[PDB]
RNA sequence: CCGACUUUGUGAAAUGAAUUUUACUUAUUCCGUGGGUCGGAAGCGGGGCAUGCCCCUCCUUUUGGCUCCAAGGCCCGGUCUUACCGGGCCGAUCC
RNA sequence: ACAGUCGACUC
RNA sequence: ACGGCCUGCCAACCCUGGAAACGGUUCAGCCGGAGGUAGGGUCCAGUGGCCGGAAGAGCACACGUCGCGCGGUGUCCGGUGCGCCCCCGGCGGCCCAUGAAAAUCCGGAGGACCGAGUACCGUUCACGCCCGGUCGUACUCAUAACCGCAUCAGGUCUCCAA
RNA sequence: UCCUAAGGGAAGGGGUAACCCCGGCAGAUAGCGCGAUCACGCGCAUCCCCGAAAGGGAAUCGGGUUAAGAUUUCCCGAGCC
């Protein structure tokens, strides 16, 4: 040996392959789109945002992030979000402002579900 | 009573050393084959003030013996050292101020500082500003030497104990009057919480043996025995004599 | 050719960096290594009493190869070597209605078994490993075999005895009876063993081992005593 | 603070019929390291006025530069087989 | 050492 | 804001040259054969100037028309400082006091190893393409939203300042 | 949010009847890091976590807009990491 210092020799670690699964039942996706998008908001402030800013206001799950909101609005309503802005409301629910890419029309999206 | 001020210092709490701005320990470099059997060349790079200490410190940069890197040590500077100086460490080093040699390489009468006590302790003696030791004698049938310490005591130490030639720099510091409570305040701010001091006679009996009384006085002999319990050993501990020093006892 | 040139390095005490030599002597090992090495060293320094220093005098390599040749002949029946015969004797019992297998002759092992054979005097050669830990298991065997007048040897390596019987370690072996084909070879082996072991017993019981100091100590010892001379 | 016992082993002397003294290293205690050169013998130079057999040396003092992963030699062994890889020691003293 | 223009401040 | 171009403070630095009859210099210092004065350059700061942004904005006027209409005019010129706020530069003084660390980023020494020229090895350049998660964010900050049993003459850390 | 300050917690170990108390005491210290993958090599030094909405620190400006949000989160334009 040249070094005076004895280090820990490195050995093999074998990976896990258990003889029975600790979980048989699969995972349901409990935050699916209907959990993510609960219901659109119909406050007069929101109805302004539809015309003036091409925007849609939803009440969303408290555990949904901006990315999943973008995905779920494409599966449901088959549209595109240019930008999603969120805030957790003073009473505990999360509100998402969805801006549609300028292809789609927010008013026509508003009509196809019924808000205006 | 209650736990007196002298007893409170051993717990550490507010009485720990004030060392946030200190520059690291000051010592020799770990003794190796290079210094036992020859000499290692170092260059002094900076002379720096170390807070809480009167001796300046010298940053000496050595080249590593067997690794491709520098080794940056920190000495107590001897008076005379300067930046750009080449200091030399080892067994075959010349007898020059700032060099570190073992005491077997130092003639009697030499002035030395930062002297080791065990071979390799990296410096224990004559480390305050303007302090030195003197080599008195060698005894070659033991490998030991007798030096005089700053206190005047004569210690027998091995002939391999290393020392730096000269005296510690910054001498003469304590000859200047301080003149001000404020100057004492800044001196101790960077050392430890030991200032100011309230006289025990000015305390109440509950917190000091000297406290209390209708006049401030001790009321008992201020010399206390060596084996007195803590909390009782205040005053002049195990004193052999008191009073003003005259004649032989001042010598 | 004229380009190829030599740049010798001045590998001095202040010169060029030294190369990668072997520092196997100064390596700081783990504790398990550290303690075991000191264990043999401390054994060296202390005075070993006779009963424990009666080991440290093992049988030779020349005789061990002779003895272990015999033991390898009398290895017990292997695990596999044991199930077919019980399979075979099924038919001899099930149809022939006789067990006819005759006395298989092999070495005997296991400390309690060998001690039993010794005290009944059915033992003819005892084989004690030098490296039993805890040692108290065998310290008294030399005395018991000497008192009961059975030749005994101290071979080197309990792991080797275990190899004969198909175990990991064995710590003792004894041969009770040899076949009529090996009387001469067996007899010659045990003649030296009695001389080597059962003859010196009453002067090795008063020999104290240990007390060997360290290398640097001995080199210092000689210098000190030479100046006396 | 003080003594005995325990830890606690080893062997030598002087007064004694126990007491101080000493010596060993492995217990223990302390110190230093990124456990990085320890012990013994060699070698190299040096001092010779018993060619002693011994002592003193160990390839860095110089101006605030730089300093690693070896050049070089020998030897196996492959291959192109008519041009290219693996290896071993020396360099870096031995035990 | 002049001519021109400008100039806020102090005694 | 940001992008260029200019300018180049006070320092620092470079080249030529060789200083007494010493000179250069500050409010103060200080500097010079270890190279001053001089002459000529480099770099640095900028919250400095021009252009782009950008007049299409904002503001002020004046008009004229039903419904976040529309149209028009302009958006200049010098000067001043023991002034005030912020920041910066560069000197000086003080200390038995010498007044954090790390993340992060940049630069260098060395040079093992590497490729074409019917073309492959590159490249810290310019342009172009995609993406940017989580939580807070309202309001008071006090002679009424904080604490003092209150909508209490108390107490409670800051920034701007005619 | 990241980093460290004073300082706190902490694995092996030491103590403890136990709750708990000790971090330098040095232990194959936790984590190995880097080049590699088509595998191996090198190196391992004072070493984990927490700790600042006034310390350190990737990047934004102007103009509009509400009953109540934005001076820089929304709209318009222009940039940057
Ligand atoms: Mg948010
Ligand atoms: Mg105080
Ligand atoms: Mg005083
Ligand atoms: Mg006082
Ligand atoms: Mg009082
Ligand atoms: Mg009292
Ligand atoms: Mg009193
Ligand atoms: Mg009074
Ligand atoms: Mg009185
Ligand atoms: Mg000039
Ligand atoms: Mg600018
Ligand atoms: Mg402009
Ligand atoms: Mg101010
Ligand atoms: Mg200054
Ligand atoms: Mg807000
Ligand atoms: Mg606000
Ligand atoms: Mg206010
Ligand atoms: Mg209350
Ligand atoms: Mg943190
Ligand atoms: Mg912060
Ligand atoms: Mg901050
Ligand atoms: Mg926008």
């Amino acid at each position: 040996r040249t070094s005076v210092t004895f280090h820990r020799p490195k050995t093999l670690s074998k990976a896990r392959d258990p003889k029975y699964p600790r979980i048989s039942t699969p995972g349901r996706n409990k935050l699916d789109q209907y959990q993510i998008l609960k219901y659109p908001l119909t406050t007069e402030s929101a109805m302004k945002k539809i015309e003036d800013n091409n925007t849609l206001v939803f009440i969303v799950d408290l555990k949904a992030d901006k990315k999943k909101i973008k995905a779920a609005v494409k599966k449901m309503y088959d549209i595109q979000a240019k930008k999603v802005n969120t805030l957790i409301r003073p009473d505990g629910k999360k509100k998402a402002y969805v801006k549609l890419t300028p292809d789609y029309d927010a008013l026509d999206v508003a009509n196809k579900i019924g808000i205006i | 009573g209650r736990v007196i001020r002298a007893q409170r210092k051993g717990a550490g709490s507010v009485f720990k050393s004030h060392t946030h701005h200190r520059k690291g320990p000051a010592r020799f470099r770990s003794l190796d084959f290079g210094e036992r059997n020859g000499y290692l060349k170092g260059v002094v790079t900076d002379v720096i003030h170390d807070p809480g200490r009167g001796a300046p410190l010298a940053k000496v940069t050595f080249r590593h013996p067997f690794r491709y890197k520098h080794q940056k040590e920190l000495f107590v500077a001897a008076e005379g050292m300067y930046t750009g100086q080449f200091v030399y460490c080892g067994r075959r080093a010349t007898l020059s101020v700032g060099n570190v040699l073992p005491l077997r390489s130092v003639p009697e009468g030499g002035v030395i500082c930062n002297v080791e006590h065990h071979v390799g302790d990296r410096g224990v003696f004559a480390r305050a500003s303007g302090d030195y030791a003197i080599v008195i004698s060698h005894n070659p049938d033991n490998g030991t030497s007798r030096i005089k310490l700053p206190s005047g005591a004569k210690k027998i130490v091995p002939s391999s104990c290393r020392a730096m030639i000269g005296q510690v720099a910054g001498g003469g510091r304590t000859e200047k009057p301080m003149l001000k409570a404020g100057n004492a305040y800044h001196k101790y701010r960077v050392k430890r919480n030991s200032w100011p001091k309230v006289r025990g006679v000015a305390m109440n009996p509950v917190e000091h043996p000297h406290g209390g009384g209708n006049h401030q006085h001790i009321g008992h002999a201020s010399t206390v025995r060596r084996d007195a319990p803590p909390g009782q050993k205040v005053g002049l501990i195990a004193a052999r004599r008191t009073g003003r020093l005259r004649g032989q006892a001042a010598a | 050719n004229p380009l190829f040139e030599k740049r010798p390095k001045q590998f001095g005490i202040g010169g060029a960096l030294p190369p990668k030599k072997d520092l196997h002597r100064f390596v700081k090992w783990p504790k398990v290594v550290r303690i075991q090495r000191q264990r043999r060293i401390l054994k060296q320094r202390l005075k070993v009493p006779p009963a424990l220093h009666q080991f440290t005098r093992t049988l030779d390599k020349n005789l061990a190869t002779n003895l272990f040749k015999m033991l390898l002949k009398y290895r017990p029946e292997d695990k596999a070597a044991k199930k077919e015969r019980l399979l075979k004797r099924a038919q001899a019992e099930a149809e022939g209605k006789t067990v006819e297998a005759k006395k298989p002759i092999v070495v005997k092992y296991g400390l309690n078994h060998v001690t039993y054979l010794i005290e009944q005097s059915k033992a003819q050669l005892v084989v004690i490993a030098h490296d039993v830990d805890p040692i108290e298991l065998v310290v008294w065997l030399p005395a018991l075999c000497r008192k009961m007048e059975v030749p005994y040897c101290i071979v080197k390596g309990k792991s080797r005895l275990g190899s004969i019987v198909h175990k990991k370690t064995a710590s003792v072996l004894c041969l009770t009876t040899v076949k009529n084909e090996d009387k001469l070879e067996f007899s010659k082996i045990l003649e030296a063993i009695k001389a080597n072991f059962n003859d010196k017993f009453d002067e090795v019981r008063k020999k104290w081992g240990g007390g060997v100091m360290g290398s640097k100590s001995q080199a210092k010892t000689k210098a000190r005593e030479r100046l006396i001379a």
